[PDB]
């Protein structure tokens, strides 16, 4: 009808998703109301200017952004000097799901740069002459796969790189991020998706890792980043999809796990939040609710006949509305919520949550789902690589060609 | 000595002391891609950094230098690799390593390198006697740092240090009971120290939660904490649990409430309870509500939850094709 309004976040009942403190006011409330109050702000801001919404992707905006910092950042990036590799992975991700041409002399400056940042003894580091670590390494396999060229495949030294993992993995399971460095489950999943990419998983590489993660669910049904710790989005997106590269996701017990993401969902803003009682954040749109087709793989795998053939089990339309309405900046590139300013991670990780939740897909069965304009569309992601599915199929077939190293 | 930020600061190249180092370039190639324009101070110390590591230089300038480099850069686990190879080889005290550190994690502690330093002080010092009141000091300013809270658990474990650790949480329940990793850190102490087999700890927390859920009402994090520490054994398998939820339902409810009563129904459909259907219709009621109404925003979720109900729980589920 005419006095419908499409926008979720914008309907009348809307409001009474609003805090309840129950009269008890502690940081957390707070804390959780000032966000609230701003992003209502937001939602009202059409109406107080009686203006009509319109739900418009900054295409050109974020494409300026992401150009020009695939080749110059400033003096603020300083601290992600050991994570240079990352930002190669971001901005080119971006790129990718603007769909972005990436031209064949920027495809070939960053082949050199992280042949520069590889390490003689296996993996990358987050710069050149810096020792090697798995969360870099994760981000220049991701980032030689997006560019996927011929050139870009054989800059990995995949028997080094076996070399690299096998060095860090421990008796228990799990791995370490680097030499000498700290065990958390994100090292477990950085090893599955290089591996797995580049074809170099041997038959004990992972012994008892699929068990590792497994102890890492705790009473919450997420997944914290040892034994013992809070459930986080970060670590429940890498303990799940690092068992789907295993082919062990029954390990964990699904049902806890989908339970606690679906409820990471924030009924007023519509975006999620990385853990219980925090506050929500646009890069969640891809750590959480990218697990949900994972857990859509997962469960239909296991034939649940009740799993739907159109949607993922979150709000779709209302966290498309939050990234939309609430990350975009105005001069171009994502970011956390209002009143935070913007960067590559950020920009990363709204466009692959905004990806997530326009396509679904379940074999042959595929439904989109596009908030605002329809330019708004973004190219797919893959859920376990956070690449493009076709990069993903490229690699592998490319590296499925070459040997397993020592055979 | 002199400290990054002090208003004296001079740069590197500009120290006579270090007038024998050629400093090193970073490498980054012809056409560089993501290249970060580094301000003078920044470039200035890793240009001397490449050099002591490229030389292998065990020296106690090098030392220094990489206090200065972390402060640049704190996640640079290459420097802090270096420099836990210069406190072993120059044989640096640790423990003023440690007042270090704590000072280095008071100013940035959302940051893996530091706390994981800190670890490895303590494993060789083999000293834990300074940690809980340390980390009550990081938490004292943000009760829900994980770092924090990872290392905390860490301490307790290795050292047995559980004594006094239901106070402390206590303690922060009390200040915010909307902790969520209060309420992980209260389970952590129980998993490990009597368990919730035993019937009066089990009790004791179960009373507890419900006292917290019947004040903040609306507060998730009881809400979860209780379905944990039940759900293992089976939430059916406590018959009292689901009237006194329904006793809450006038002047305490909430969705959280509402999707409790879903999840004891679901588990007393798995096993088989006295009036199958009857269980099976208030539990579809439920889900439309939450759906419908009361939790829209996870309406993808409890239509799925209505459907599994139904497709494996009603009188036809059981019955052949034929029939
Ligand atoms: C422009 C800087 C962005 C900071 C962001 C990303 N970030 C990072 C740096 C290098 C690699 C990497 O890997 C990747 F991308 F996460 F996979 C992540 C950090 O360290 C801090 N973060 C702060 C943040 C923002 N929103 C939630 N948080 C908490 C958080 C904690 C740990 C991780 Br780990 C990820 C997030
Ligand atoms: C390498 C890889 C795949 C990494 C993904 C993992 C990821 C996003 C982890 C988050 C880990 C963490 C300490 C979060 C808490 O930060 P916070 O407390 O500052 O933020 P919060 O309040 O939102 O939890
Ligand atoms: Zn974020």
């Amino acid at each position: 009808p005419v006095w419908s309004e499409p926008l979720y976040s914008l309907r009348p009942e809307h409001a009474r998703e609003r805090l309840q403190d129950d009269s008890v006011e502690t940081v957390t409330s707070i804390e959780q109301a000032k966000v609230e109050e701003k992003i209502q702000e937001v939602f009202s801001s059409y109406k107080f200017n009686h203006l009509v919404p319109r739900l418009v992707l900054q295409r050109e905006k974020h494409f300026h952004y992401l150009k020009r910092g695939l080749r110059q950042l400033t003096d603020a990036y300083e601290c992600l000097d050991a994570s240079r590799p990352w930002l190669c992975y971001w901005i080119l991700h971006s790129l990718e799901l603007l769909d972005e041409p990436i031209p064949q002399i920027v495809a070939t400056d960053v082949c050199q740069f992280l042949e520069l940042c590889q390490s003689p003894d296996g993996g990358f580091g987050g710069g050149p002459g810096q020792y090697p670590h798995l969360a870099p390494t994760y981000a220049a396999v991701n980032a030689l796969c997006i560019i996927g060229t011929e050139e870009a495949y054989n800059v990995i030294n995949r028997e080094k790189l076996l070399q690299y993992l096998y060095s860090l993995k421990q008796p228990d399971g799990s791995f370490l991020m680097h030499v000498g460095g700290e065990v958390d489950v994100r090292s477990a999943y950085c090893a599955a998706s290089v591996a797995s990419l580049t074809n170099i998983i041997t038959p004990d590489l992972f012994e008892g890792t699929a068990e590792w993660i497994a102890r890492c669910q705790n009473w919450e049904g997420g997944i914290g980043g040892v034994p013992g710790m809070e459930a986080h989005g970060g670590y429940t997106f890498c303990g799940l999809a690092a068992l789907v590269i295993l082919k062990k996701e029954r390990s964990l017990n699904l049902k806890s796990l989908l339970q606690w993401v679906t409820s990471r969902q924030m009924r007023f803003e519509g975006g999620f939040q990385g853990r219980c009682n925090k506050l929500v954040d646009g890069c969640y749109s891809f750590w959480q609710a990218g697990l949900l087709p994972l857990l859509h793989r997962a469960l239909h795998a296991q034939g649940d006949p009740a799993l739907s053939m159109s949607h993922w089990m979150f709000h779709q339309q209302a966290l498309q509305e939050y990234i939309l309405m609430c990350c975009q900046c105005p001069a171009g590139g994502l970011l956390d919520k209002p009143g935070k300013s913007r960067d590559f991670y950020h920009t990363c990780y709204c466009l692959s949550g905004l990806s997530i939740a326009q396509h679904f897909g379940s074999g042959a069965m595929l439904h989109d789902v596009v908030m605002g304009v329809p330019e708004n569309v973004l190219q797919p992601t893959h859920p376990v690589y956070n690449i493009g599915p076709d990069k993903v199929i490229q690699a592998t077939t490319h590296f499925l060609q070459k040997p397993v190293p020592g055979f | 000595f002199l400290s990054l930020d002090s208003p004296t600061y001079v740069l590197y190249r500009d120290r006579a002391e270090w007038a024998d180092i050629d400093p090193v370039p970073q490498n980054d190639g012809p056409s560089p891609v993501v290249q970060i324009i580094y301000s003078e101070k920044f470039r200035d110390v890793y240009d001397y950094f490449r050099a002591v590591l490229q030389r292998d230089e065990r020296s106690e300038r090098a030392f220094k230098l990489t206090r200065d480099a972390i402060e640049l850069n704190a996640a640079n686990y290459t420097v802090w690799h270096f420099r836990r190879v210069l406190l072993r080889s120059l044989q640096k005290d640790l423990q003023e390593e440690m007042n270090y550190i704590i000072a280095i994690i008071e100013e940035q502690p959302k940051n893996y390198q530091v706390w994981h330093h800190r670890r490895v002080l303590v494993e060789w010092l083999k000293d834990p006697s300074q940690e809980l009141e340390f980390i009550a000091d990081i938490l004292n300013q943000d009760a829900k740092n994980y770092h924090a809270w990872q290392h905390r658990q860490w301490v307790i474990q290795e050292f047995r240090l559980w004594d006094n650790e239901l106070q402390y949480v206590d303690q922060l329940l009390k200040e915010d009971v909307r902790n969520n990793s209060v309420w992980n850190q209260r389970h952590f102490v129980i998993s490990n120290t009597t368990g919730y087999s035993d019937r009066a700890v089990l009790e004791r927390e179960v009373q507890y939660t419900l006292e917290m859920i019947k004040l903040v009402p609306h507060n998730e994090s009881a809400w979860n904490y209780l379905k944990g520490i039940l759900q293992d054994r089976g939430l059916s398998r406590y018959p009292n649990l689901l009237n006194q939820l329904l006793d809450l339902q006038p002047s305490h409810s909430s969705p959280y409430l509402i999707a409790f009563l879903v999840d004891i129904y679901e588990d007393m459909l798995e096993n088989q309870c006295d009036n199958k259907e009857d269980i099976l219709n208030k539990a579809l009621e439920l889900c439309e509500i939450l759906a419908k109404e009361k939790d829209t925003i996870r309406k993808e979720y409890w239509r799925y939850i209505g459907r599994s109900l139904q497709s494996k729980h009603s009188r036809e589920s059981d019955i052949p094709a034929s029939v």
